[PDB]
């Protein structure tokens, strides 16, 4: 019910998030962004194509799938 | 094989064109913009502060060094 390809994100390091709502992930895991709120630090909500979920910075991760694609 | 191609800090996209480094980053020549207006320097000059850009009044309306 919310996975559509509109911003799919390739990590780039095996991040390490344990707490309520950090997300841990090894390189090379398919991150459905879910929301991506300011808050302050910066994080998002993005699922684990594994299936799961946690905030993490949206910087340890890059976007494939776009919306805005002129020509 | 190492990686070959700069990403626009602006969408975090793989740019192939013209870059522009800034922020210590690269942003798509079209998506570098002032920080305050989001006006792009396709072929213009920009302006940085407190590692932002900012258009040529912008940027001074925000300090211009003063
Ligand atoms: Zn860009
Ligand atoms: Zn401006």
């Amino acid at each position: 019910q919310g996975s559509r390809v509109l911003h799919v994100v390739q990590t780039l390091y095996p991040f390490s998030s344990v707490t309520e709502e950090e997300l841990n992930f090894e390189k090379g895991e398919t991150m459905e962004v879910i929301e991506k709120p300011e808050n302050d630090p910066e994080w998002w909500k993005c699922k684990n194509a594994r299936g799961q979920v946690g905030l993490v910075p949206k910087n340890y991760v890059v976007v494939l799938s776009d919306g805005p694609a002129l020509h | 094989g190492s990686m070959g191609v700069p990403i626009c800090g602006a969408c975090r996209r793989p740019i192939e064109g013209r870059v522009v480094n800034a922020m210590g980053k690269q942003w798509h020549v079209e998506h570098f913009v002032c920080a305050k207006c989001e006006k792009p320097f396709l072929g213009h000059r920009h302006y940085e502060r407190k590692g932002l850009a900012y258009c040529e009044t912008h940027y001074n309306q925000l300090f211009g060094d003063v």
